[PDB]
């Protein structure tokens, strides 16, 4: 009774919904903002898109809102509406690459003295750097700011909690990355008068290893065939035609391995290394393929009187197996050996190599975790 | 002048949802016009359309006419939408999708009471294009649109030119293209047997299409293709006796590419429209190069095989000679040439006879509709 | 005048739209409900998808809608904004998969008595079985039901009118053709509860489907493929010197079919059918595989077709002799009788596994075509 | 009219009962909420990303104190209706699966009992993340954990106490629904310095896998195995046909990298273990070996891959001669290893062959186990 | 106090919202446009679609809004949220694809004179020529109209505010690059009345597309192919040992083209480049079609290639002699002179269609690279 219908009236009477928990121009109110992230669900690390969920606390005070005997004294604690209060109508810099969803217009945690709570969970369409630089074991860092999208700050100042809260704090278990740390830092850009954004560090690291897998079996297998192309030669010479029957297979096989590449990294492309030389390694057992082929083709054939009958045969047979014979001066197997084993040179060599920037990529561009 | 009072005076007594009709037995004048500006998704499979339709709305209303202090002011008023009576448009035939941006506009009232009203409209229908529109002879797209709300009793649509055009603004960017745009203004009464008729919206549009991209990408691999089946129709006579698989080579070759075709372009009808008769030529014209093509081989099939101690010992060698000789006389009366070189002709011909079939009723089936 | 103001304040006084016209504890209220349907837009075999229209058909009676000289009197049968009405929501039990469009902000049939219906030119998007069992040529019937949602029957009551075909305005460009629709009603009180629950009106769909495309050729490369298997057979005869030839046509026509089957997944997965269908092609082509298996394997099946001066001359002939009973033995195997039992065996194998495949084939078409 | 104006004029709803307050007879314990959950359909399985699209009867229960009747509301019907708007309705929250607002589930007509007990029960269509993780693929196929309730309200405003999953499982779905408990609960935590929220938890614990992929997918390995295995039995039948053996290569060849092509495209669609995954590509793998091996074994070895007399004699010598590089090249022949060969495909082929079911048995055992 | 409430109230009552700040029958009410595109996010040249950043800087004069100390005195300028203001019905001519996104519920500043700016953060879905003309190295110029939608120059209108460049804030991650932009006013009246209609901003976007990756892919395996071709020509003239081994490659290979035709239509289809592009594969592919089919088939072009005692002796030494004829005769057939002048013939030919592939290459480069 103690003046309780006065009291929530005079209240409801005076208080105004559309107004700020400040007094004119100055410190403004102290919003504090920290979100506690759910998981993630969906990483675009081609286009630098970022779909997460995480819970939006918000929190300051309304010395508007201080109760007295029955609302205050009565229940210190009482669940409210929000829609009666300045809401971050936050935009992402980078990100907020869409809506919110359970961001606002859900009720809120409303205490004695006027201090206000408000955790919604919410799914945001972000943006960030992940650039076409999401794939390299150094990896990249990158920029989530976040802050309203119609105030400028002037009526309130934005404050955080950590900054190393972490990112894997709600890293998705689902995710073909991982993570080593999430950096907070408040700013102020003074290119808008109005103070604004938050940038959130991501020393993101996605190493999902899958096909990467049965991709070495086709360069090593393929070489199977190859170095087969390579062995078949001093093998079965007559590997001659078969021979390029071996690499129109293996340059359909090649080609459609191409065919797969490019649609692939159609959702999630960044640096070549990879692709930069395995292109080369490509290229490598492309030209090998097609220049032993050129091995293949350089040669230019391969690719009295009873006695006188007698004497007829004797030069007849003869005369033409050394024609014959002259063949097998022309093709006798030389080069074969010789580039087989240039082909143990380059194939063992440009092998090493991508085996050794592999090898280099993966351990060498590691530490760069922050 | 009373500007105020005016104002507050009609608004005393204006009335939201009652039809300006002067008394109820003889309806409204409504008037009413589309011009085309926008036809954004050509679906004729599926025979529907997203078009920006210029929705001009016109209508008479004095309930509202003037004084000095609004009538004359301005002979121009622009007053919002809620606030007068509005045509919920619609196409019986067409509209799909209910209209956008189409309504809730800035109507217009002049100051007689004139009303003027244009808002644009991006909206989904269904015109014909019902297994015909693909052909060189057009189906007229006729789309009927009118209120959906109240029956011609009580309103009334008008219209003007039925001769005049959609490619007014026609999109430049159509695979198609327009010739002629008829409209009429009419009463309702329709198969369904519905009475009690609410005037409607006729748009008729006969439009052209077929500007081929794909018919050269075709016509060039028929004749390369056609080309290298008469390879393997002339080349065998040419050709040496490894060339017998070498044709057969060539039909596995020349149908992997076949059937990819029919993989390729079936797609392409499935994604758009359909007709069969340009499909009855390329496949049977195609089926019939399959034809003469493994009856190819079945003619590099058919033939049987092509697919004193001195003297007695002399006389026997010299049976080696005429006996082995008997054997490649075997060779002789089996490979003697008439079918093959003949079959060459044969196709030749009868190519000359599928192609000419072909282009030449090709040529009818753009000259008849020319 | 004719108590003009009078008449329609004290209606929107004391008349409510949220209450339904109950009345007494009996018969719930009178739904009469019926489909229209006059348009298949969109709809997919394959998710069982419908998008169609069906104006809503309702019938009811609401006796505070009765009147006297002064609303009766002014024009017989007047027609009222449905906002009045206590609109059910209505909704397709198995199906529903789209809200109804262009039902709200319509039209309402009054009547001197209290009459009304409303017939909402309602499209939406449904869900119902096709199942794999939709398009074969012995038809499913879709199980649509359709009654009030969050309503049970102690409070409204719908019941069927009037049996109508779905035929009667079904897409003649439908993929599908109908043989019969039915409607039948009934009130559903479940074991659970010992209430009275909900009314609903079920709709049975019968109807074939099946266009005849996929069909043309799925067995044009089955007679193309099975020419080139007769070629298989036939060829060891007219060009066993091209058994080899005849492996490559293997590779070419495994590959093509293994391929053709690629196809089948898509379009199956693309557009439904009872497997038991595929199951024809399976074994049919397993068995040209299950056969070249045989047949070529048996094709390649054998070892390897797959004075003194007087002297000499004997040693001399003795070399051709010993070679020629020799070549007699390579022909010894390749008897040129055994490749003809193979493709009469098989011919008739594949004639009557064919005729087999026609069997089934037909005699589940002599039941469809019924 | 037995005070039924002024009585509803007393309820008044939404001007009289405070319906931006929520009887819970002010600061207490709790006011007695129930949710009760009903799948009615599951539309949608993404195994991959653990997201799934399911349809649920929010049937919720709650006593509205200031709800409670008379004569002409009470009893003049011992239950009618009033919207959301006009019937507190909790603020249900999927817990862990409303990465996906609810829809139609929402702000929907409820049902009012006589003495204040309220009824709100509408339909929802909605998206979760359920516990798949890279274990929802094992046999148990994992069991996917799911928590509702009043998510605004704490433990002294709101008391949510506690049907399977198969009850309404998508018979469209490529899995299977083995079982579905459901148990409530409350709880606080670390931070949080007070109890609250009451939860209705229900771990639905599944399985799937196709009998189908299985069909058309080993079908072809025993057949292409035969051929691989034929390979070995056509070397001897005829090796002669070098060059169109060779085609086969290429020809079981492409076979064999698109076939693998086509497996990890289902394979993003569906986030396959690495225990299946290897003994697939493993096995292909075992011929494209041994067609590798078919290569260099079918074209392997070096080869195989007194003035009258004297004028004869030149021909016997002739003859001799190459007769001995006609012999050179049985000598690589080597045929007498023919059986062995083809014997020890059998043999290894038996034991991978076999390695396989045997290990589908030995992990086939211990499930059943 | 200062007549605290008595300010803030009567502000509130004599206002209304709706009314446009008309000023006599004049000058119409003067309101200003000026883009600032932040940046832009993505893009489609095929379907001409954009979504992009917009900060719309709107001025506009309402001398109902100038002050006293009670207003203006209270604190010079402030912050007053749109709402009540009369908001111009923006619209981009033949763009407009999509709604101003973010435009609603933003505020605006008022000043102690009146002078109100309304720039809310925008980014929305656009539409603007690109015609097959865009993705040329030629560039099309982007033709994009803004201005006051539905009022005339006589209610309202649209003026410009400045020059900027839209490579100014140009996506780097676009796949095109911009060469200039420029933007100029303009008054639309039409011949059809003789009122003066609605102002403009016009945008011109000057840009050539093409990211360089697809440059190195695709002109490689021509040369690549050119190698085998070329090999196609050097093969046969030094080794035409395997002519039919080649004719391997040739099947191989313009199945290699064909299927590089899929890819690259799409890619067609992907990217509007203007067709002029096309006719550069046209001849060029199809001189690897004719060259071969000519090359090959006169590869191909060969007829087979592609005393007593002592009379014994010359009876049989005559019949080794006319076979040693008729062998020269089939080599009389595969000369070797001939296929050097196909050699040059067409390498030759290849460096001119190469070369004159190159010209039009390289001269538009001499017009673009400019």
């Amino acid at each position: 009774s103690v003046m309780e219908d006065t009291l929530l009236s005079v209240l409801f009477e005076n208080y105004n919904p559309k107004v700020r928990p400040s007094q004119t121009v100055g410190d403004k109110v102290t919003v504090r903002v920290g979100l506690t992230l759910t998981s993630l669900l969906i990483l675009n690390e081609k286009n630098e898109e970022m779909t997460t969920s995480v819970f939006l606390n918000l929190a300051w005070t309304d010395y508007r809102l201080q109760w007295d005997p029955a609302a205050y004294e009565g229940i210190k604690d009482l669940s409210i509406p929000s829609d009666d209060v300045w809401q971050p109508d936050i935009v992402l810099m980078n990100n907020n690459d869409g809506s919110f969803e359970i961001t606002l217009h859900v009720n809120v945690l409303v205490q004695h003295t006027g201090a206000v709570s408000w955790h919604p969970s919410a799914i945001y369409r972000s943006s960030c750097t992940i650039k076409v630089m999401y794939f390299p074991f150094d990896w990249q860092n990158c920029t989530m700011v976040f802050k309203s999208y119609t105030y400028d700050t002037s009526e309130v100042i934005l404050q955080h909690a950590l900054d190393a809260m972490i990112n894997q704090d709600a890293f998705t278990e689902n995710g073909q990355w991982s993570i080593e740390h999430k950096p907070s830092r408040k700013n102020w850009r003074s290119d808008d008068p109005s103070y604004e954004d938050v940038t959130f560090y991501l020393i993101i690291q996605r190493k999902p290893l899958f096909y990467i897998v049965y991709t070495i079996v086709p360069c090593i297998l393929i070489s199977i065939l190859a170095i087969l192309v390579f062995y078949l030669p001093p093998d079965a010479g007559e590997k001659m035609s078969l021979s390029i029957s071996a690499l129109l297979a293996l340059t359909v096989f090649l080609l459609l391995l191409a065919d797969k590449v490019p649609e692939t990294s159609l959702s999630v492309p960044i640096i070549i290394s990879y692709l930069m030389f395995i292109m080369i390694l490509v290229a490598f057992s492309v030209i090998l393929s097609v220049v032993v082929l050129n091995l293949h083709h350089r040669s230019p054939n391969t690719h009295e009187a009873v006695e006188a009958i007698k004497y007829i045969a004797e030069q007849l047979e003869s005369a033409s197996e050394f024609d014959d014979l002259k063949k097998d001066w022309q093709y006798v197997a030389m080069v074969a050996d010789r580039l087989f084993l240039y082909i143990f040179i380059t194939m063992c060599s440009i092998g090493t190599f991508s085996i050794f920037l592999d090898a280099s990529h993966n351990v060498p561009p590691d530490n760069p975790f922050a | 002048n009373e500007e105020g009072r005016l104002i507050e005076k009609l608004l005393g007594d204006y009335d939201k949802r009652i039809k300006p009709a002067k008394t109820l037995d003889h309806v409204i004048d409504v008037t009413l016009k589309l011009t085309l500006t926008n036809l954004i998704s050509l679906n004729e499979k599926e025979e529907a359309l997203t078009t920006n339709v210029w929705i001009e709305i016109q209508w008479n209303d004095y309930r509202l006419s003037w004084n000095t202090s609004e009538y004359e002011g301005i002979d121009l008023v622009r007053i919002p939408s809620e606030l007068l009576w509005l045509p919920d448009v619609v196409l019986e035939n067409n509209v799909d999708g209910q209209f956008e941006v189409a309504y809730y506009a800035n109507v217009l009232v002049y100051n007689d009471g004139s009303m003027y009203w244009l808002p644009p409209a991006i909206y989904r229908s269904t015109c014909p294009i019902a297994v015909t529109y693909f052909p060189f002879d057009w189906q007229n797209c006729s789309l009927v649109f009118r209120s959906q709300t109240y029956n011609a009793h009580e309103v009334n649509l008008q219209l003007s030119a039925e001769e005049g055009i959609d490619p007014e603004d026609f999109t430049e960017n159509g695979e198609w293209t327009i010739r002629h745009r008829p409209a009429k203004k009419n009463y309702n009464w329709q198969l369904t047997k519905d009475d009690i008729d609410f005037q409607e919206i006729i748009f008729f549009l006969i439009i052209q299409r077929k500007p081929l991209f794909y018919i050269i990408n075709i016509i060039a691999p028929c004749v390369l293709i056609s080309s290298l089946v008469v390879l393997v129709y002339f080349l065998p006579a040419q050709a040496g006796g490894q060339k017998c698989t070498l044709s057969i080579s060539v039909l596995l070759a020349q149908t992997i590419f076949l059937f990819l075709i029919a993989q390729k372009v079936p797609e392409t009808s499935l994604n758009v429209p359909l007709i069969g008769k340009y499909l009855i030529f390329v496949m049977f014209v195609s089926l019939v190069i399959v034809t003469n093509c493994v009856i190819v081989l079945n003619v590099s099939l058919r033939t049987p095989n092509t697919h004193s101690c001195v003297e007695a010992c002399n006389f026997i060698a010299k049976s080696t000679k005429e006996q082995n000789d008997s054997g490649s006389e075997n060779e002789n009366w089996v490979l003697i040439g008439k079918v093959i070189d003949k079959a060459c002709f044969w196709i030749a011909l009868l190519l000359f006879s599928l192609g000419t079939l072909a282009i030449f009723l090709t040529g009818h089936l753009n000259q008849v509709p020319e | 005048s004719e108590h003009e103001t009078r008449l329609v304040a004290n209606l929107l006084e004391n008349y409510n739209k949220v209450i339904r016209p109950v009345e007494h504890h009996t018969h719930f209220v009178d739904i009469t409900v019926g489909l229209q349907l006059i348009q298949l837009i969109n709809v997919d075999e394959v998710n069982q998808i419908v998008e169609t229209n069906v104006r809503l058909r309702q019938q009811w009676i609401d006796v505070r809608l009765r009147w006297n000289p002064a609303d009766y009197g002014g024009i017989k049968k007047i027609r009222l904004p449905s906002d009045d009405v206590w609109l059910p929501d209505l909704v397709l039990y198995n199906n529903a998969d789209g809200d109804f469009a262009i039902v709200h902000m319509t039209k309402l049939l009054l009547d001197y008595t209290g009459k009304i219906m409303w017939t909402p030119p309602a499209i939406f998007k449904s869900y119902c079985e096709i199942i794999v069992t939709h398009f074969p040529f012995d038809q499913q019937n879709c199980t649509m039901k359709l009654g009030i949602w969050t309503y049970d029957g102690t409070k409204v009551s719908i019941s069927p009118e009037s049996d109508r075909p779905d035929l009667s305005t079904f897409m003649e460009s439908g993929e599908w053709v109908m043989k019969d629709y039915r409607g039948w009603k009934h009130w559903v009180y479940y074991t659970c509860c010992p209430d009275t629950p909900y009314l609903d009106i079920t709709y049975h769909f019968i109807m074939q489907r099946i266009p005849l495309y996929f069909v043309v050729n799925v067995i044009i490369p089955c007679l193309l493929f099975s020419f080139l298997t007769v070629l298989v057979f036939y060829l060891p005869t007219d060009s066993g010197e091209k058994m080899t030839l005849s492996i490559s046509v293997l590779l070419s026509l495994t590959v093509f079919l293994l391929v053709i089957v690629e196809l089948i997944p898509s379009t199956s997965s693309a557009v439904p059918l009872i497997g038991k269908y595929m199951l024809f092609t399976m074994i049919f082509v397993i068995s040209s595989i299950i056969v070249t298996v045989v047949v070529i394997n048996t094709h390649h099946r054998s070892p390897s077709t797959h004075s003194a001066i007087e002297g000499v001359k004997y040693i001399a002939e003795h070399m051709k002799s010993d070679e020629e009973s020799s070549n007699a033995a390579e022909e010894w195997k390749y008897v040129a009788m055994v490749i003809d039992h193979i493709l009469l065996c098989v011919f008739m194998l594949i004639c009557i596994i064919g005729t087999v495949s026609v069997f089934a084939g037909r005699l589940i078409e002599l039941s469809q075509e019924g | 009219v037995n005070e039924e104006e002024r009585l509803i004029n007393d309820l008044l709803i939404v001007n009289k009962y405070n319906k931006h307050v929520r009887p819970v007879k002010h600061n207490n314990e709790v006011v007695n909420i129930a949710l009760s959950l009903t799948l009615s359909n599951l539309i949608s399985l993404k195994e991959t990303d653990e997201t799934l699209t399911t349809n649920v009867w929010m049937d919720h229960a709650w006593y509205d104190h200031r709800l409670t009747w008379n004569a002409s509301e009470y009893s003049d019907i011992s239950i009618l209706r009033l919207r959301p708007e006009l019937i507190w309705i909790p603020d249900i929250v999927l817990q862990n699966n409303n990465d996906g607002q609810y829809n139609v589930a929402y702000f929907c007509n409820v049902l009012v009992r006589p003495n204040g007990y309220v009824t709100w029960l509408p339909p929802a269509i909605f998206r979760s993340s359920c516990p798949i993780n890279v274990l929802y693929f094992p046999f148990d196929w994992q069991n996917c954990s799911l928590k509702f309730t009043a998510l605004n309200y704490n433990a002294n405003e709101i008391s949510m106490d506690l049907i399977i999953d198969p009850e309404a499982f998508t018979e469209n779905g490529e899995w299977e629904i083995i079982h579905k408990p459901a148990k409530k609960n409350i709880y606080g935590d670390k931070f949080p310095n007070g109890t609250n929220y009451q939860d209705v938890t229900f771990y639905l614990i599944i399985r799937r896998k196709p009998l189908f992929y299985v069909i058309n997918f080993i079908t072809p390995c025993v057949l292409i195995s035969f051929l691989a295995a034929l390979a070995f039995y056509l070397p001897a039948e005829s090796g002669e046909k070098m060059s169109t053996a060779i085609c086969v290569l290429l020809a079981q060849a492409v076979f064999l990298l698109l076939t693998s092509q086509r497996l990890p495209e289902t394979a993003l669609a569906v986030p396959l273990i690495g225990k299946y995954l290897m003994f697939i590509m493993s096995l292909v793998t075992g011929v494209v070996v041994n067609c590798g091996i078919v290569l260099n074994f079918h074209f392997r070895t070096p080869s195989t891959h007194s003035g009258i007399d004297s004028t004869n004699y030149i021909v016997k010598q002739i003859k001799e001669k190459n007769a001995y590089d006609e012999e050179v090249g049985n000598w690589n022949l080597v045929g007498q290893t023919i059986d062995r060969l083809s014997m020890f495909i059998i043999t290894p082929v038996m034991v991978l062959g076999t390695i396989f079911i045997f290990v589908m048995g030995n992990f086939n055992r211990p499930p059943a186990k």
